C-alpha cells in the first residue's frame, strides 16, 4: 500500500493550489481597502478574509489525520506542522467564542479610550494624537506625568479583568494543543525538532534571551548612566543621580524607545547630523527617485531588481484626491508574487531610509517565493526586520550618501560626528531591548503561574526597576494593567521577536562587513558594491522556513547560537566614550528610589 | 502558394487549458517560422532538436502546434527531461523532442480583474504521461485504499485544478499563452517544405 507521508505529499499538494487564490484573493481586498477607503471596500475585504479563514481552519482540522510520528520526510514533515497548529480550533464553541469577543473587545478599546487631567475637563484626548504628541515631545514634568496615569488609569483597569479572563482561556487553549501555557505557545516559534546538532528547545529560548542579555548589561548600565545624567539637565529636582529613570521621561508612552529623547542628551550639540533633506529636494529628487536610489543601493550588492508590478500597482506616492488613505510604511507580499509598497512618501531623509526598510522586507519575501507555501516565511519571527534594518544601516552611511551624488565629496565625517550618529543609534536600538526582555519575561511567568493573579502589577514594576532601570511614578495596586497599555500586550502579540531581531541584524551586519572586507570600526562599514555579502545573505534568504533558523542563521554567521559580540562590537566606540565621561558619576540604577516618596 | 494557417494557431482568439491542450496538426504547407522567431513578440522560444536557425531547409511529414496556457515559472517545465506538474501529469516531452516552445506573456488577454479561472490544469494522477498523451479523465483520483463512492471525502481529491489568473500577478505566476511546435519525419513524401 502507501504510507503516511505519500499521503501527506498529496494532501499538501492540494492544499497549497487553494490555499494560494484563497489568500492573494484576501490581499487584494485588504489592499484595495488599503489604497482607498470606502465602505464597500470593508464588505469585500471581510468576505474575502472570512474565506480565506474558514478554508484554512478545515484544512488544518483535516491535516491532523496525519501524525507526524509516521513521517520521515522533514520538508513536508515542517508544511504539515505548520498546518496542524489548531488555534482555538480546540475549546467548545461557547468559549471559542468567548475569547474571539474578549479578543475584539480588548482591542477596540486601547484604540477608542481616552484621557483627561483634571484643571482642564475639556482636554480629554486619544492615545493618538494626544498623548502621542504629550509623550513624544513635551519636556514638562506634570505634562507627561498626567498623561502617563491617565492612559494606565482610564484604559489598563478596563483591560484588567478581560485580560485576566484571557490569560484564562489562552492557557486552557494551550493546554488543549498540547503545550504548558500560552508562553510555552508563544516560544514554540523557536522549537526546532528533526534535525540533529541544530534542535533548539522552548526552554533553550529562555536560557538564551538570559544570557545575551547579561552581556549587554554593561554596555546598557553605561548608556543608562549617561542618559541619566544628560537628564537631569532638563530635570534638574525630578531625578535622583544614582537611581533609575521615569517611565514617563523616556521619549514615549511606554519608554520602548529613547529616540525621542535624542534632542536632550546629545553629544555635541553645535555640530548638525547628516540631513540631507535639503540637498534633495535641491537636486530635484521626488519619490520615484527615492525608489530607484534604493534599488540602485540593493543592486550594487547582487540583489534582484525590483519586479515591474511594483513600479506600476505600488502606492509609492500619496493620492491626496479622494481617498482616505491609511498610509504606513508596509511591504506587500500579494500572494502570487505582486510585491508592492504602500508608503506615503516624502522628500525628505526618514523617508529615504524608511524606503530601504520596506525595499529590504520585499527582497526577504521575493527571495523565498520559491519555497512551498506553508514554508513561505522567514526563518523565525526575527529574520525579516532584521533584514529590514541592515539594509538602512548600510544606506544611512556618509560613504553612501557621499557614493550616489548627494553628499558633496568635499566632506569629512568629524570625530564627532561617528558620537552622535553611535548615541542616536543607542538611543533607538539599545534602549528597547531591556524593556522588550522584561516585557517577555513577566509574560512568560504569567503565563506558567510563577506570579499569581494578586502580583500581576508587584512583579511588573519589579521587574522593571530590576531589569530596565526604570521605576513608576506613582505607585499603581493590582488593578492596573499596566502592561495593557502597550499596543502588543492588549491585542495580543508576541514581543520577543523586537529582542532577537536586534541582535541578529549586527550578526549579519558584521559577517557581512566582513565578507566585504571592510576595515574600521563597525558603524561606518557600507556593504553596497560587494556581490559577495550580496549573495552571501541571497543563500540564507531563499531559504525561508524550510531548514532550522538555527542552520539558518549558521549559514550567515557562522554561529549556530543567537550571539551579541557583534552588538556589543558595534557600539564600541561609544562604550568607550560612555565610559571616559561616566568617571565622576555612578553606573547603576538602585531599585530603593521612588520619584513618589 | 502554399500559405500556412498560421493564424488560427498564434493569432487565436481561445486557448485550452493545459490539462486539455489544443492540438492542431498542419501539413501541405511551404512555412515561414522566421515571420515569428523574427518578431520580438515572444518571452521564451527554445528549440530542441533542430536549430533555432531560419529553418528554411527542412522538409516535415506533418507539423503539431499545442497549444495551451500556463503560468510563468511552468514554462521551465515545457522542456526534454523536466519533472514537474505540468511535464508528469499535464504535457509530457519525450526526449526525442524534435521541435520547439513558443511562450508570451498574456497578462492581458487571460487575466482579468477578479481573477480568471476558466484554465485547468491536472494536479494528480496515478501515475505518469505517455509521449504527447492527453489525459481528460475526471476520475476522482483516490490516494488511500477507501473508495470516494464517485464523491470527495477522506483521501479524495479532484484531478483538476483552476489556474487563479489575475491582472496584477507577478511575473512568476502570471499567464502565459504556449505553443509547443513538434515537426514529425516519418516514410511520407515530406509534403511539407519551406522555401
Ligand atoms: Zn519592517
Amino acid at each position: 500500500q502507501s504510507t503516511t507521508e505519500e499521503l501527506a505529499k498529496t494532501f499538501l499538494e492540494k492544499f497549497n493550489h487553494e490555499a494560494e487564490e484563497l489568500s492573494y484573493q484576501s490581499s487584494l481586498a485588504s489592499w484595495n481597502y488599503n489604497t482607498n477607503i470606502t465602505d464597500e471596500n470593508v464588505q469585500k475585504m471581510n468576505e474575502a478574509g472570512a474565506k480565506w479563514s474558514a478554508f484554512y481552519e478545515e484544512q488544518s482540522k483535516l491535516a491532523k489525520t496525519y501524525p507526524l510520528a509516521e513521517i520521515h520526510n522533514t520538508t513536508v514533515k515542517r508544511q504539515l506542522q505548520a498546518l496542524q497548529q489548531s488555534g482555538s480550533s480546540v475549546l467548545s464553541a461557547d468559549k471559542s467564542q468567548r475569547l474571539n469577543t474578549i479578543l475584539n473587545a480588548m482591542s477596540t478599546i486601547y484604540s477608542t479610550g481616552k484621557a483627561c487631567n483634571p484643571n482642564n475637563p475639556q482636554e480629554c484626548l486619544l492615545l493618538e494624537p494626544g498623548l502621542d504628541d504629550i509623550m513624544e515631545n513635551s519636556k514638562d514634568y506634570n505634562e507627561r506625568l498626567w498623561a502617563w496615569e491617565g492612559w494606565r488609569a482610564e484604559v489598563g483597569k478596563q483591560l484588567r479583568p478581560l485580560y485576566e479572563e484571557y490569560v484564562a482561556l489562552k492557557n486552557e487553549m494551550a493546554r488543549a494543543n498540547n503545550y504548558e501555557d500560552y508562553g510555552d505557545y508563544w516560544r514554540g516559534d523557536y522549537e526546532e525538532e528533526w534535525t540533529d546538532g541544530y534542535n533548539y528547545s522552548r526552554s533553550q529560548l529562555i536560557k538564551d534571551v538570559e544570557h545575551t542579555f547579561t552581556q549587554i548589561k554593561p554596555l546598557y548600565q553605561h548608556l543608562h548612566a549617561y542618559v541619566r545624567a544628560k537628564l537631569m539637565d532638563t530635570y534638574p529636582s525630578r531625578i535622583s543621580p544614582t537611581g533609575c529613570l521615569p517611565a514617563h521621561l523616556l521619549g514615549d508612552m511606554w519608554g520602548r524607545f529613547w529616540t525621542n529623547l535624542y534632542p536632550l542628551t546629545v553629544p555635541f550639540g553645535q555640530k548638525p547630523n547628516i540631513d540631507v533633506t535639503d540637498a534633495m529636494v535641491n537636486q530635484s529628487w521626488d519619490a520615484r527617485r527615492i525608489f530607484k536610489e534604493a534599488e540602485k543601493f540593493f543592486v550594487s550588492v547582487g540583489l534582484p531588481n525590483m519586479t515591474q508590478g511594483f513600479w506600476e500597482n505600488s502606492m509609492l506616492t500619496e493620492p491626496g484626491d479622494s481617498r482616505k488613505v491609511v498610509c504606513h510604511p508596509t511591504a506587500w507580499d500579494l500572494g502570487k508574487g505582486d510585491f508592492r509598497i504602500k508608503m506615503c512618501t516624502k522628500v525628505t531623509m526618514d523617508d529615504f531610509l524608511t524606503a530601504h526598510h520596506e525595499m529590504g522586507h520585499i527582497q526577504y519575501d521575493m527571495a523565498y517565493a520559491v519555497q512551498p507555501f506553508l514554508l513561505r516565511n522567514g526563518a523565525n519571527e526575527g529574520f525579516h526586520e532584521a533584514v529590514g534594518e541592515i539594509m538602512s544601516l548600510s544606506a544611512a552611511t556618509p560613504n553612501h550618501l557621499k557614493t550616489i551624488g548627494l553628499l558633496s565629496p568635499g566632506f569629512s565625517e568629524d570625530s564627532e560626528t561617528e558620537i552622535n550618529f553611535l548615541l542616536k543609534q543607542a538611543l533607538t536600538i539599545v534602549g528597547t531591548l531591556p524593556f522588550t526582555y522584561m516585557l517577555e519575561k513577566w509574560r512568560w511567568m504569567v503565563f506558567k503561574g510563577e506570579i499569581p493573579k494578586e502580583q500581576w502589577m508587584q512583579k511588573w514594576w519589579e521587574m522593571k526597576r530590576e531589569i530596565v532601570g526604570v521605576v513608576e511614578p506613582v505607585p499603581h495596586d493590582e488593578t492596573y494593567c499596566d502592561p495593557a497599555s502597550l499596543f502588543h500586550v492588549a491585542n495580543d502579540y508576541s514581543f520577543i521577536r523586537y529582542y532577537t531581531r536586534t541582535i541578529y541584524q549586527f550578526q549579519f551586519q558584521e559577517a557581512l562587513c566582513r565578507i566585504a572586507k571592510h576595515e574600521g570600526p563597525l558603524h561606518k562599514c557600507d556593504i553596497s558594491n560587494s556581490s559577495e555579502a550580496g549573495k552571501k545573505l541571497l543563500q540564507m534568504l531563499t531559504l525561508g522556513k524550510s531548514k532550522p533558523w538555527t542552520l539558518a542563521l549558521e549559514h550567515v554567521v557562522g554561529e549556530k547560537k543567537m550571539n551579541v559580540t557583534p552588538l556589543l562590537k558595534y557600539f564600541e566606540p561609544l562604550f568607550t566614550w560612555l565610559k571616559e565621561q561616566n568617571r565622576n558619576s555612578f553606573v547603576g540604577w538602585n531599585t530603593d528610589w521612588r520619584p513618589y516618596a | 502558394t502554399n500559405l500556412c494557417p498560421f493564424g488560427e494557431v498564434f493569432n487565436a482568439t481561445r486557448f485550452a487549458s493545459v490539462y486539455a491542450w489544443n492540438r492542431k496538426r498542419i501539413s501541405n504547407c511551404v512555412a515561414d517560422y522566421s515571420v515569428l522567431y523574427n518578431s520580438a513578440s515572444f518571452s521564451t522560444f527554445k528549440c530542441y532538436g533542430v536549430s533555432p536557425t531560419k529553418l528554411n531547409d527542412l522538409c516535415f511529414t506533418n507539423v503539431y502546434a499545442d497549444s495551451f496556457v500556463i503560468r510563468g515559472d511552468e514554462v521551465r517545465q515545457i522542456a526534454p527531461g523536466q519533472t514537474g506538474k505540468i511535464a508528469d501529469y499535464n504535457y509530457k516531452l519525450p526526449d526525442d523532442f524534435t521541435g520547439c516552445v513558443i511562450a508570451w506573456n498574456s497578462n492581458n488577454l487571460d487575466s482579468k480583474v477578479g481573477g480568471n479561472y476558466n484554465y485547468l490544469y491536472r494536479l494528480f494522477r496515478k501515475s505518469n504521461l505517455k509521449p504527447f498523451e492527453r489525459d481528460i479523465s475526471t476520475e476522482i483520483y483516490q490516494a488511500g485504499s477507501t473508495p470516494c463512492n464517485g464523491v470527495e471525502g477522506f483521501n479524495c481529491y479532484f484531478p483538476l485544478q483552476s489556474y487563479g489568473f489575475q491582472p496584477t500577478n507577478g511575473v512568476g505566476y502570471q499567464p502565459y499563452r504556449v505553443v509547443v511546435l513538434s515537426f514529425e519525419l516519418l516514410h511520407a513524401p515530406a509534403t511539407v517544405c519551406g522555401p
